[PDB]
């Protein structure tokens, strides 16, 4: 009865492989997938920092709005 | 069902739901448990997003099963403070929001406890029991940061 | 060859659990990458309208500067 089982073992030895395969597919797009997020990350600090700076910069215009503007 | 999640760093502590208790009923629960807001919970279920308008049913949350939580960049909501030093900082809150806990996350960027600080919006000076809500305290409304004792 | 897919298989066995667990984490860096680059969409949104927000300022000033500027 060990043919049968030499049959079986080396068709699930096919079906692993083939999961492995795609399997490792999978990790390769995991890791352009990690250089990607910390990319968005990356942006969202340097967008969040304009944002500040713009925010400052807005509120001094603002001021002198204010007091010209009642001044004259 | 008992129920748990991982997260970034990933934690895990006591919890149960139930399979009609909502997907914003669980994050509910996360926010009651960690003091992390609804909106910056992003919630998986095994590599599937959990959505709004439907129940953990809908999935389904079986009990003894692991969630997914990371931490989302930013709120829907935030504000900036002038520093007091004219600088900008930007605060993510929410209306809920006690200025106790205002306080407490200047405190966590500037490093002044929340015992030194004088909080104004609007000529207003904003009391440790209130909210950012009552006060009409909107979308990036500027509050000043200043030294109570005046400095 | 008996002994050979047993042990093959456990090897196999080591490798594909691996695997499933970092098809978990990927599955993570995923969501991670899309709720990332939400973020960073909303915060240029932000910084793009305080932007505009100043430059209204911007030029509100410039005229009003050289209206008393220049009647005087």
């Amino acid at each position: 009865l060990a043919e049968q089982a030499l049959a079986s073992k080396q068709l699930q030895m096919d079906e692993m492989k083939q999961t492995l395969a795609k399997q490792e597919e999978d990790l390769e797009t995991m890791a352009v997938l990690r250089a990607q997020m910390e990319v968005y990350c990356s942006d969202f600090h340097a967008e969040r920092a304009a944002r500040e700076k713009i925010h400052e910069e807005k509120e001094q215009l603002a001021l002198q709005l204010a007091i010209l503007l009642k001044e004259n | 069902m008992q129920i748990f999640v991982k997260t970034l760093t990933g934690k895990t502590i006591t919890l149960e739901v139930e399979p009609s208790d909502t997907i914003e009923n669980v994050k509910a629960k996360i926010q009651d448990k960690e003091g992390i807001p609804p909106d910056q919970q992003r919630l998986i279920f095994a590599g599937k997003q959990l959505e709004d308008g439907r129940t953990l049913s809908d999935y389904n949350i079986q009990k003894e099963s692991t969630l997914h939580l990371v931490l989302r960049l930013r709120g829907g909501m935030q504000i900036f403070v002038k520093t007091l030093t004219g600088k900008t900082i930007t605060l993510e809150v929410e209306p809920s929001d006690t200025i106790e806990n205002v306080k407490a996350k200047i405190q966590d960027k500037e490093g002044i406890p929340p015992d030194q600080q004088r909080l104004i919006f609007a000529g207003k000076q904003l009391e440790d029991g209130r909210t950012l809500s009552d006060y009409n305290i909107q979308k990036e409304s500027t509050l000043h940061l200043v030294l109570r004792l005046r400095g």
